[PDB]
RNA sequence: GGGGGGGG
DNA sequence: TATAATGGGCTGATGCAGG
DNA sequence: CCTGCATCAGAGCCCAAAA
């Protein structure tokens, strides 16, 4: 009944009184220091559902990643608005990125092994330890690294560099390390005799990166 | 972990874990607060900057927000957000009406009455007429909102067996039944902790049921009997109009000791 | 401005779940229930009480009320007290609290994300006597039931399980609330059956079936008498405000007389009878009339039969039956002179 | 979102 | 209680956002 | 300030009125 009696008392328009009574909009009793779009939320302000959700529960967004495509950012990483998340995915807001469902889990297992190697003497650089990537030796001319035991070859190839393991019966008699710059001349499951070349080492040979 | 013992992924030996190919990336505007020891706030609690989160007071919150406790990542997330009080419906309005000191508003509105532009004085008058109305009368504005809804005595909305043994009933009974259902259903949805979307829908339906009972058709579509276009006759409809209570049973009546014939 | 459209707009603000997300929420809800079970044992509390306390903190301060069955009035004092005992748990126990919280959070999300399913089921049930929104709310009640009973391990999609409970909930709603005169759910089912049966019979026979034709089709136990009695029960009342045609100036209720309140004549008649009735028991003697008056009662209706009269009339007990006959006998003589009471025989 | 066959 | 099913079918009196 | 301009509540009596 216009002018609304409730409406007149509260300084609420016809539309406003409708929106609160019929659940189209919130009206704020105690802002508790909220601020929206740069201005502080003042008591008796009307909020839409979207405004209330941004205020009350915070703002967030979820971006689909094309199947098989891996993201250009890591789980937990702070992100600016506009930063590129995936080849086809661009983030719309600042905040913490969270992985939803990793399709592939890679476990890097820790291996600590004792392996031997033989090099000329004028060609090797003396160090007490070698960091990944560090130059191990420089060969004036190509050198053939030879088997020091007879056995069948168990070949284990890394990303770069290789491991080679000779065994008689099932007991490994030797563990060799082939750095980068050393090309295996034998294949897995190959029979070798003492003194035959396993790998050619040419030029500068260095620790692999991993 | 998986549904059945097979297909689980168990770590073969010592190693470190890397996550790849996520289904989607969720960007949250939030602060991350890692914790080594026990965490003292559980998830869902609301928190203000400086409030102690975990590890006996070592780690605390930088923002106002909502606690998300990640037991995998071993971190307490705080999603930036406020304890803001904002409501919908007649519940909200009844509070603001309760929170009225009419004395003060009269004072305020009188000060506005000392002002040109005529319109300022005109609107302050209309407001002041409602304020003064309540003050003299003794009515509390929050009474314009119903908590208990009255139910008219039954003989005034009868269910009677007519000649044929058939039942005839007043429309008010159907309007009340709708009301009762929605009230009862609302109580159940509350006790069962339905999401706000469901409770909001029920609450707004409840307003509509009360609205049809008091004045049907006044706001929104008129409530009708199933398979009839006839608007149900509400209390407002009963009071008013040519057929209404005043012009039919009050200002004129059928009478005894009367007759009629051709002249 | 349109309540249906608004609700449709609000549901559409929650994106639908992926198979992973659907399974994730379902998983979290199940695990959370297991967590609440464990917390009862450790704490010595009640799983329902624990469930409501966990649930209160997720929804917020907005919803706090007594829940039917809980032994304690649920108010901020008791939930602070009880929450502080849960937060008083050791690290390995206190973890179970966190599980329960996230279960309630996920339950909320799962329900909200399935609301569009309920709409698509309810729209097919329109026209049975419940409004669309009433059906949605009853349908939503079933959806809530479905989330609590869902076992995600079975690998069925959620939509598959939910649909059963929602259909059940709507159908129970329609059966319970659609009639002004409420009918037991099982009886409503039988009535609907007669309709289906009769509609077949009329479609094959090319004319309306008899009670007998329906009774055969219904099988054993059914005769025409039972078909007739069931339909009577199934008759819905009609509005007193139904216009009698003309629609301008006539209501059905205006033609219904009031049979309860006595008419002026009837009230007059009953008054006249009491006055002539007392003016008659006093004309023999009040006392042998008082004994008789005591046996029937002007106002009260004090007829036993033989015992009670053992006490206070003034005589012992066989005698009052006798003075009853002579009171009635003198009355009968006294009646032939003052034969004015004949006309009250109708 | 307000309305109709006859008699005066 | 479990294939999956996910967004409806003619007038006058008065109080208002807008040239 | 004022006007378009919108939203609401009015529209004769009694008797048959054939539902």
């Amino acid at each position: 009944d216009v002018p609304s009696k409730i409406g007149t008392l509260l300084d609420l328009s016809a539309t406003e009184l409708e929106q609160v009574l019929y659940f189209s909009k919130y009206i704020v009793l105690d802002p508790k220091g909220a601020i929206l779009n740069g201005v502080p939320v003042e008591k008796r302000q009307l909020l839409t559902d979207e405004e209330y959700r941004e205020l009350r529960y915070g703002k967030q967004e979820t971006y689909p990643l094309p199947p098989g495509v891996d993201a250009l950012v890591k789980d937990g990483e702070e992100v600016v608005k506009g930063q590129e998340l995936a080849p086809g995915v661009v983030s719309r807001l600042d905040g913490v990125a969270l992985y939803r469902f990793p399709r592939r889990v890679r476990v890097e297992y820790v291996k600590k092994e004792r392996a031997g190697l033989r090099l000329p003497l004028a060609a090797w650089v003396e160090k007490e330890a070698y960091k990944p990537g560090e130059i191990l030796a420089e060969l004036p001319e190509p050198y053939l690294f030879r088997a020091e035991e007879e056995g069948v070859v168990e070949l284990k190839e890394l990303e770069e560099g290789a491991f080679l393991v000779l065994r008689r019966e099932d007991e490994p008699v030797a563990t060799y390390f082939l750095p980068v710059g050393m090309t295996p001349l034998v294949v897995h499951g190959e029979i070798v005799e003492k003194g035959q070349p396993l790998a050619e080492a040419k030029g500068l040979l260095r620790m692999p990166r991993q | 972990a998986a549904i059945d013992p097979e297909e689980e992924v168990i770590a073969e030996a010592e190693g470190v874990v890397h996550l790849h190919e996520p289904a989607s990336i969720l960007v949250v505007k939030a602060r991350v607060y890692p914790f080594e020891d026990d965490v003292e706030v559980s998830t869902g609690d609301r928190v203000a900057p400086g409030d102690v989160l975990a590890d006996g007071g070592k780690v605390k919150s930088d923002v106002y927000g909502r606690v998300e406790v990640d037991l995998v990542r071993n971190v307490v997330r705080v999603v930036e957000s406020y304890d803001i009080d904002a409501r919908m419906g007649a519940e909200a309005i009844q509070q603001l009406l309760k929170e009225l000191d009419l004395e003060a508003l009269e004072k305020e509105l009188l000060e506005e009455m000392k002002h040109p532009s005529r319109a300022r004085r005109a609107k302050a008058r209309k407001r002041l007429e409602v304020v003064r109305a309540f003050l003299d009368s003794g009515n509390r504005p929050e009474w314009m909102i119903l908590e208990a809804v009255p139910v008219l005595p039954p003989d005034l909305r009868p269910m009677v067996q007519v000649d044929g043994g058939r039942f005839a009933t007043s429309d008010l009974n159907d309007l009340y039944r709708r009301l009762i259902n929605r009230n009862n259903r609302l109580k159940k949805l509350l006790a069962q902790g339905a999401p706000e979307i469901i409770i909001r829908n029920e609450k707004r339906m409840l307003q509509e049921a009360v609205d049809a009972l008091l004045d049907n058709g006044r706001r929104g579509a008129p409530v009708t009997n199933p398979g009839s276009d006839r608007p149900l006759r509400s209390l407002t409809d009963i009071l008013s109009g040519k057929q209404g209570r005043f012009r039919q049973n009050l200002l004129g009546k059928r009478v005894d000791y009367s007759g009629r014939s051709v002249i | 401005s349109d309540p249906v459209r608004q609700y449709l707009h609000e549901i559409g603000q929650v994106p639908l779940l992926t198979l992973e997300e659907e399974v994730e929420l379902a998983r979290k809800v199940e695990e959370g229930m297991e967590a609440i079970k464990k917390l009862s044992e450790i704490t010595g509390l009640d799983p329902d009480l624990i469930r409501e306390v966990v649930r209160a903190k997720i929804l917020g301060s907005a919803r706090v009320r007594h829940i039917p069955g809980l032994k304690e009035t649920l108010d901020p004092k008791t939930v602070e007290e009880i929450d502080q005992k849960l937060k008083s748990l050791p690290k390995e126990h206190k973890r179970y609290l966190h599980i329960a919280r996230e279960g309630e959070a996920a339950r909320q999300h799962l329900i909200e994300a399935n609301l569009r399913l309920v709409v698509s089921i309810a729209k097919k049930y329109t026209g049975r006597g419940l409004s669309f929104l009433d059906l949605i709310q009853e349908g939503n009640q079933g959806l809530i039931r479905a989330v609590e009973k869902f076992e995600y391990k079975r690998r069925f999609k959620f939509s598959t399980y939910a649909t059963w409970w929602i259909r059940q909930a709507i159908n129970r709603a329609i059966a319970d609330q659609a009639r002004t005169i409420r009918i037991p759910v099982h009886m409503v089912e039988t009535i609907n059956k007669l309709s289906r049966t009769a509609r077949q019979l009329q479609q094959e026979l090319g004319r309306e079936p008899t009670y007998e034709e329906i009774a055969e089709a219904m099988g054993p136990g059914w005769d025409a008498k039972r078909v007739e009695e069931t339909l009577k029960i199934a008759q819905e009342p009609v509005s007193l405000e139904t216009p009698i045609g003309d629609e301008k100036d006539s209501f059905y209720g205006d033609f219904i007389p009031d049979e309860h309140l006595p008419s002026p004549v009837d009230a007059a008649t009953q008054s006249l009878l009491s006055e002539e009735l007392e003016k008659a028991l006093s004309k023999l003697s009040e006392r042998e009339a008082m004994v008789l008056k005591l046996r029937k009662g002007l106002i009260d209706g004090r007829e036993h039969t033989l015992e009670e009269v053992g006490a206070f009339f003034g005589v012992t007990r066989e005698r009052i039956r006798q003075i009853e006959n002579k009171a009635l006998r003198k009355l009968k003589y006294h009646e032939s002179r003052t034969r004015k009471l004949r006309d009250f025989l109708d």
